[PDB]
């Protein structure tokens, strides 16, 4: 299955449309749609390519034809901020799900506040280093991060940068960790991190 | 006792008990056109 756009990030209160599309491998009535918040079991929103399940708000609406189909959300709420899946019957043998379009609906717009952390006495006496660079209070998650000593260390195979965390501050946050030997903290005379955001 | 139109039909009538005069207007009617993009474009339609 194709599902688009890969994320849908419009303001609350609007009308917003997800699409679900296929080859001729599938049959026209058996489309359905599902909501999943982080870590939850999915919840059935739409079946029959157009019918709401019982206990789903009248502001959701499915429609389509042939192999081009859609779910329009209307009067959007923060409760809609979730991954949304279509699915369709593979004509008779098999069950097929869509991409999981993240409904990343508009919260704020902001560039990151940033904090930068060299190695520390317990970490170094344990025979290790890990340099840390922290980003927070931003939206969208438009972030890019680069490590330097003070030229470059972003080429290091031991560098990491975890997926972004959304917050009650209506904004994303993320961390990069540059794990290293204690001999790198002996080698490099300074450590630094640089950030690109909003484009 | 009766009113008349061009077709030789009742444009109005007098009631045989209360003797008041009633117009007759025919009950509303018209065509039902279906407005459609082609079936090759969509199965959705509007109705006039
Ligand atoms: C018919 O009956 C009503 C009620 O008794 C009376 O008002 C009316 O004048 C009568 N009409 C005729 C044509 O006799
Ligand atoms: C038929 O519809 C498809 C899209 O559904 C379009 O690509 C194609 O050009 C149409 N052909 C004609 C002749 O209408």
């Amino acid at each position: 299955l194709t599902q688009s756009p890969g994320t849908l990030s419009l303001s609350p209160g609007e009308r917003a449309t997800l699409s679900c599309r296929a080859s001729q491998s599938v049959s026209s009535s058996y489309l359905a749609w599902y909501q999943q918040k982080p870590g939850q079991a999915p919840r059935l929103l739409i079946y029959g390519a157009s019918s709401r399940a019982t206990g789903i708000p009248d502001r959701f609406s499915g429609s389509g034809s042939g192999t081009d189909f859609t779910l329009t959300i209307s009067r959007l709420e923060p409760e809609d901020f979730a991954v949304y899946y279509c699915q369709q019957y593979g004509s008779s043998p098999t069950w097929t799900f869509g991409q999981g379009t993240k409904v990343e609906i508009k919260r704020t717009v902001a560039a990151p506040s940033v904090f930068i952390f060299p190695p520390s006495d317990e970490q170094l006496k344990s025979g290790t280093a890990s340099v840390v660079c922290l980003l927070n209070n931003f939206y969208p998650r438009e972030a890019k991060v680069q490590w330097k000593v003070d030229n470059a260390l972003q080429s290091g195979n031991s560098q990491e940068s975890v997926t972004e965390q959304d917050s009650k501050d209506s904004t994303y946050s993320l961390s990069s960790t540059l794990t290293l030997s204690k001999a790198d903290y002996e080698k490099h005379k300074v450590y630094a991190c640089e950030v690109t955001h909003q484009g | 006792q009766f009113g008349r139109d061009i077709a030789d039909t009742t444009d109005a009538v007098r009631d045989p008990q209360t003797l008041e005069i009633l117009d007759i207007t025919p009950c509303s009617f018209g065509g039902v056109s279906v407005i459609t993009p082609g079936t090759n474009t969509s199965n959705q339609v509007a109705v006039l």
